[PDB]
């Protein structure tokens, strides 16, 4: 017969940081095998379609990072602002709306995130080259930027439909409802709330900040491709068994016969060592999907809505989302209702009055010791226990633990206040 | 035809230089060559007008078939987003 | 072959863990301090949740239990008699095994 | 074929987690998710490799 | 104007298996293609990173 | 949309009028009062 | 398509038909020739299956 019921709540901000997107990388199959050789060029050519192969594979892998980016930020039907006042009830979001004064109109966590993590083609030339993304830093933060407007000013009205403007402060007591705790709770506390977020959004700040593990996630990726196209260019170094690594020096020495041997033991060569560094782009292409789904899946589940799946859109209730871009990925700001300073009560299964067996519709049943009350689940606030508070089905021998308590009626209690006098 | 990763100055002394492999050459005129993040766009009229994005070309550009005043070409442009959209937002 | 960091006794402490958090306070632990329920009432508000309500399971409380534990032994009799019902397990080992 | 078979692998351990947090940790609304018919509740078992 | 309701229940509990990890195998590149061996070992250098 | 009057059967109640941000002034209408003042509205 | 044009593809050998490099050369450079054409398909099949 014990219970515990929160007496109070904290509001909670945690980062969730994503890869969407990697390095679309472009290869010159004859190029990488062949540097300027008419005579290896023409024994390349009796291997086949492998050089075809290898192209059409890394197009459709930087296909597919295109892909990956529009389908996780190009979720907006519209491109959305906030009002030129940026007053929501108190509720403190100049950290994660774009600062107008930049030459990127970034937020300040952007700006951060940007910072952490790191036409000349200066890196790893050789055949090789990087592509760049179809949508640009800018394009990327206006498509955050408008996601932040609908979602503040509309809630999750803009993700179904048209936008629908609503006060924020009721958006958060409907988001308050839709984690099973009334309304009244969040407007008799909303400056409590709202300074909760608040300090909760300024930690934000200062743990991307001072954790540099938190964006490892995005800057592995970085260092993952940077690694294939450093070993993909010190694979031209290697002989592989042949006389020399250097092409020329093999033409320049020997006769074409065994010149032509030594080409085709470095064409063999490059060829598998271009064949791994592909198979590899496309197993890391596919697990960076993956991630891109799954971002995809949280921004419309956790920015464009409340979910009820736990531990998807943070760890605590989700109350609501926000994104915020970063570079070849996302990081989401998961703002979440976390129960706190628990109470011991004495809780029934049902009420016993008058043999009739009493259950609540919405609440539980607690004691103090000494009264009886109904609560809500989530937060502690003791209600007469009523007729209208509960419902009745059975009789007091059938539910185990029954207790014994009053339940009141207001019409029969009014109605002795009211025709006492019988005249 | 983009030239990725290069200098239309570049581009554009090779083909007076005769030093480019492949061996035809688009004509320009110069008001057709356009410098974009992905490379050189030779054959192409860049307008300030944004649109949808028909063909990508990339870093935020996109080209399209269009009548051009009445005549028709392939234009180059800033991809446009989508509508803006001011919520009424109050209190 | 190198050892897996958490032991088979570490993973079974983790799902006892669990386990004990679940039953002694349903969902509130997920989301934050474990808040003790009576078991009965954690299945009352999971019923409600389905959209049936909590008189049913009050009224029906032994049946439900009696229900549970049964569907439990039976748990442990198809386990058991089952050779296939682990196959998805046996297969990664096998798959390893062969690789190797 | 080792990279590819332990991609399928994380795909079933992020798959595993899933439904530790929605089917254990909580109480799932997602059909057939935690089982046929309507969801009161799971408990994890541990099992070699899985 | 037809309706069916349940008049009862049943309790059902039900088993999902899924994988979580895999065998940790780790390969000696060099004791495998050329084990013991100096003479090879000189020549495995010469193909890069393998 | 679908405006309904507002009664004490379709809100609820929780704390006085001082402490929420924005709260207006309006009548709620009571059904069981009309009726019971009604039930005792003649007084005889 | 792309596996059976594969089967064209000479991979430095004299000829892409094993008939040709039998009837032409002696056993050992013949031996040699359909080694290089082997190497080439197996590598042609293990490119398909990955
Ligand atoms: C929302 O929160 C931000 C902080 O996260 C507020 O920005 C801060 O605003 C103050 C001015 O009110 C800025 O100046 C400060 O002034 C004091 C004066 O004594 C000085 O001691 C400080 O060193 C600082 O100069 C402050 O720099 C600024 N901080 C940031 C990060 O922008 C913002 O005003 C809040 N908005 C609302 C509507 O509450
Ligand atoms: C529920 O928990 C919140 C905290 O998460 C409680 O609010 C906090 O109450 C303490 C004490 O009343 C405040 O500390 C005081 O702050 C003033 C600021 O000027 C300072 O001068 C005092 O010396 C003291 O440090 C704290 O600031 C306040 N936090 C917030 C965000 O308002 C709340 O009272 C708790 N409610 C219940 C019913 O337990
Ligand atoms: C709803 O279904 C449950 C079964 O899932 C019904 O309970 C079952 O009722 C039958 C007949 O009353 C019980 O069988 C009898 O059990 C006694 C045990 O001593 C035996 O001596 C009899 O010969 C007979 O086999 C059965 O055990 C019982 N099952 C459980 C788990 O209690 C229940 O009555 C159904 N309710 C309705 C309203 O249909
Ligand atoms: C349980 O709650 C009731 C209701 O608040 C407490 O009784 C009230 O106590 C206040 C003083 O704090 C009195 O002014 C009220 O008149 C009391 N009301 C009634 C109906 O008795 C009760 O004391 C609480 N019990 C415990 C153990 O805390
Ligand atoms: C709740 O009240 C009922 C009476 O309304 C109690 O039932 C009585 O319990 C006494 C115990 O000595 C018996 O002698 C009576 O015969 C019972 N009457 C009926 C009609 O059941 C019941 O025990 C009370 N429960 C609690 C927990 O106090
Ligand atoms: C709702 O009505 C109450 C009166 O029933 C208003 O309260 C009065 O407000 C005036 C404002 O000048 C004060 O001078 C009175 O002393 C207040 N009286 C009481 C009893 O509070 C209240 O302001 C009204 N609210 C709105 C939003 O119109
Ligand atoms: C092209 O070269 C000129 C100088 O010749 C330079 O000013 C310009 O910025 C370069 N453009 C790009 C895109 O690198
Ligand atoms: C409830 O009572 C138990 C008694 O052992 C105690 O350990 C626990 O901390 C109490 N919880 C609260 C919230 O008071
Ligand atoms: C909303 O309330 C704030 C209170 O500070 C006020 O400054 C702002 O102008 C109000 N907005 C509207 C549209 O009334």
């Amino acid at each position: 017969n014990s219970i515990a019921i929160p007496t109070n709540f904290t509001i909670s901000v945690t980062t969730e940081i994503l890869p969407v997107s990697m390095t679309k990388t472009s290869v010159d199959c004859t190029m990488y095998i062949c540097g300027d050789s008419t005579e290896c060029s023409n024994l390349l050519l009796q291997y086949g379609s492998f050089c075809t192969q290898l192209k059409r594979a890394l197009t459709g892998i930087a296909v597919e990072q295109d892909k990956n980016t529009q389908e996780v930020f190009a979720q907006v039907k519209q491109i959305y602002k906030t009002p030129p006042i940026k007053y929501f009830g108190g509720f403190n979001f100049s950290q994660i709306l774009p600062d107008p004064s930049k030459p990127s109109k970034r937020s300040p966590i952007e700006d951060l995130l940007f910072n952490k993590v790191t036409l000349i083609c200066a890196q790893k030339f050789n055949g090789l080259t990087v592509l760049p993304p179809l949508l640009t830093d800018e394009m990327i933060a206006q498509y955050t930027s408008a996601l932040l407007a609908g979602t503040i000013t509309s809630g999750w009205t803009f993700g179904a439909g048209p936008a629908l403007q609503i006060p924020f402060p009721m958006q958060m007591a409907y988001r308050f409802n839709g984690i099973g705790v009334t309304q009244n709770v969040l407007y008799e506390n909303q400056k409590l709330i709202a300074n909760q977020f608040n300090s909760a959004i300024g930690k934000i700040q200062d743990s991307l900040f001072s954790t540099p593990s938190a964006l490892g996630k995005l800057q592995d990726v970085v260092n993952h491709n940077a690694q294939a196209l450093n070993t993909l260019v010190k694979q031209l170094s290697s002989k592989f068994g042949a006389i020399s690594s250097v092409l020329n020096d093999i033409l320049s020495r020997l006769d074409p016969p065994e010149a032509e041997v030594q080409i085709d033991r470095l064409i063999t060569g490059r060829l598998q060592s271009l064949q791994t560094y592909v198979t590899q782009q496309l197993i890391r292409a596919a697990e960076i999907r993956a991630s891109a789904n799954l971002a995809a899946t949280k921004m419309s589940e956790c920015v464009l809505g409340q979910s009820k799946r736990v531990d998807f859109c943070g760890k605590g209730y989700h109350l609501m989302s926000f994104p915020q871009s970063a570079p070849h990925g996302v990081v989401f700001l998961h703002v979440t209702y976390v129960p706190a300073q628990e109470k011991n009560f004495t809780t029934a299964p049902a009420i016993c009055h008058d043999g009739k067996a009493h259950f609540p519709r919405e609440g539980v049943f607690v004691s103090n010791g000494t009264h009886w009350f109904l609560t809500q689940r989530n937060f502690y606030e003791p209600q007469i226990i009523t007729t209208d508070n509960t419902f009745v089905s059975g009789n007091c021998d059938v539910v185990i633990g029954i207790v014994n308590n009053t339940v009141y009626d207001p019409l029969q209690l009014e109605l002795d206040s009211f025709k006492e006098e019988l005249d | 035809v983009l030239y990725q990763g290069v200098n239309c100055t570049e581009v554009s002394v090779a083909i007076h230089a005769d030093q480019l492999t492949p061996t035809w050459r688009v004509y320009s005129t110069g008001s057709n060559v356009f410098q974009t993040r992905a490379g050189c766009l030779i054959g192409a009229e860049y307008v300030n007008n944004s649109y949808e994005c028909d063909i990508p070309i990339g870093a935020g550009i996109c080209a399209s078939y269009q009548t051009q005043t009445k005549s028709q070409s392939i234009i180059a442009y800033t991809m446009s987003l989508g509508a803006e959209n001011s919520v009424a937002y109050s209190n």
